[PDB]
């Protein structure tokens, strides 16, 4: 079967530069261009351009000259692309395809100066005052790299949970978690965030109190 | 450059039903060599677009043949005669007979429910965070229909923006309803220069905007 694999995930500084590989395997691989597609996080597609292994042509998507070059090696069958002045505006997941009906996994660039942060966990009770429901929740701050894994009393309570995408903060992200319960469950009951940064092996665990 | 729009940019659909998108180019595109290089992509989270129609009507192998696409020169429509789950997704169409080949800005696939307004909550920052001179105001905006919304932040009546970070969750997988988290994140200095701390959430199911409140010195 026609498989492409690309480089795994790229963590670099702004200003520098990338160069990412796609390697082409079940078909002969002169026999097609190789597009690659730039994909921002959440939002749409964008042609960077192609590159023909056979004769090193190339055809740019105006808007990528400079930006990104496009390479290609006929003796093992890969193809390359190289970004350079890296910014925050080229973090996103580059495919490579030599045609639409086979796309590459994909390889993530995340530019940013960031250094291994782990997150600060504060717990968020309810306004002092009551209803039959009560909304708990947990704010994780500015932590980084990417990701963190929350979970409600170590997975158990899962119902009524709302864990939220994270989003860039300073150069660190910020992530929430709420969970809704009833009143004749919390506070009689426990309930405590459990939050894991893998990136610095820590699980922090902050539980829920009335205020 | 070819821009290629596609209606609508969002599309909920009852499973079993018939879901129709359109997409139309600025301009013809048919590829000097006399063929018409359309294509129809469906992307799944966390995933590659896999691809489903080519050459404007052709199926790719393996594509199930409730999917169909037609049109001609500047107008083309997929249609799916009737819609599963492993259909939802986000869709985009694609042009690849003048460079730079352009694509669709996407439509995505969800699901119809009923209407349901937001379940407002909002909570104060904790003394944790205020002893290591951070304050940030949450305010959680839950299990919402449509997804449309907008959240509105006044401290002592003035309207904030500035510090204000939103997330929005996909669509939830049990009972098929939206969510939010609005964070506004301010210093305890400044933090302690106020007192009442609004968020108001302004959704379709009402022309009344939902507004939840607290006093800081209460
Ligand atoms: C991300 C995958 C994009 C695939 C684009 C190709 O598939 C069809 O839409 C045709 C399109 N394509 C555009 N240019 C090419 C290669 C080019 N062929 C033609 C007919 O211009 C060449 O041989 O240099 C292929």
């Amino acid at each position: 079967k026609v498989k492409l694999q690309e480089s795994g995930p790229e963590l670099v500084k702004p200003g520098a530069s990338v160069k990412m590989s796609c390697k082409a395997s079940g078909y002969t691989f002169t026999s097609y261009v190789m597009h690659w597609v730039k994909q921002k996080p959440g939002q749409g597609l964008e042609w960077i351009g192609y590159i023909n292994p056979y004769n090193d042509g190339t055809k740019y998507n105006e808007k990528f000259k400079g930006k990104a070059t496009l390479t290609s090696d006929k003796s093992s069958s890969t193809a390359y692309m190289e970004l350079s002045s890296l910014t925050s505006e080229d973090s996103a997941v580059y495919y490579c395809a030599p045609y639409g009906g086979y796309w590459g996994q994909g390889t993530t660039v995340t530019v940013s100066s960031a250094k291994t942060t782990a997150p600060s966990v504060y717990p968020l009770a309810p306004v002092c005052g009551t209803g039959s429901s009560v909304t708990l929740g947990c704010l994780v701050k500015g932590y980084f790299p990417e990701p963190v894994t929350l979970t409600w009393n170590s997975g158990s309570l899962s119902s009524g949970v709302h864990t939220f995408p994270a989003v860039l903060q300073s150069d660190l992200y910020t992530l929430s978690s709420s969970v809704t319960v009833t009143s004749s469950t919390w506070p009689s009951q426990s309930i405590t965030c459990n939050v894991a940064h893998p990136a610095s092996s820590t699980k922090v665990d902050k539980k829920i109190e009335p205020r | 450059d070819v821009l290629m729009t596609q209606t609508p940019l969002s599309l909920p659909v009852s499973l079993g039903d018939q879901a129709s998108i359109s997409c139309r180019s600025s301009q013809s595109i048919v590829h000097s060599n006399g063929n018409t290089y359309l294509e129809w992509y469906l992307q799944k989270p966390g995933q590659s677009p896999k691809l489903l129609i080519y050459k404007v009507s052709n199926r790719f192998s393996g594509v199930p043949d409730r999917f169909s696409g037609s049109g001609s020169g500047t107008d083309f429509t997929l249609k799916i005669s009737r819609v599963e789950a492993e259909d939802l997704g986000v869709y985009y169409c694609f042009q690849g007979s003048h460079v730079p080949l352009t694509f669709g800005a996407g439509t995505k696939l969800e699901l119809k429910r009923a209407d349901a307004a937001p379940t407002v909550s909002i909570f104060p920052p904790s003394s944790e965070q205020l002893t290591s001179g951070g304050a940030s105001v949450v305010c959680f905006l839950n299990n919402f229909y449509p997804k449309d919304i907008n959240v509105k932040w006044k401290i002592d009546g003035s309207e904030r923006q500035n510090g204000v970070l939103n997330s929005w969750t996909d669509q939830d997988s049990k009972d098929s309803t939206y969510s939010m988290s609005s964070t506004l994140t301010l210093t305890k200095d400044e933090y302690e220069r106020h007192n009442s701390y609004t968020c108001e959430a302004t959704h379709k199911t009402s022309t009344s905007p939902i507004v939840k409140s607290f006093n800081r010195n209460e």
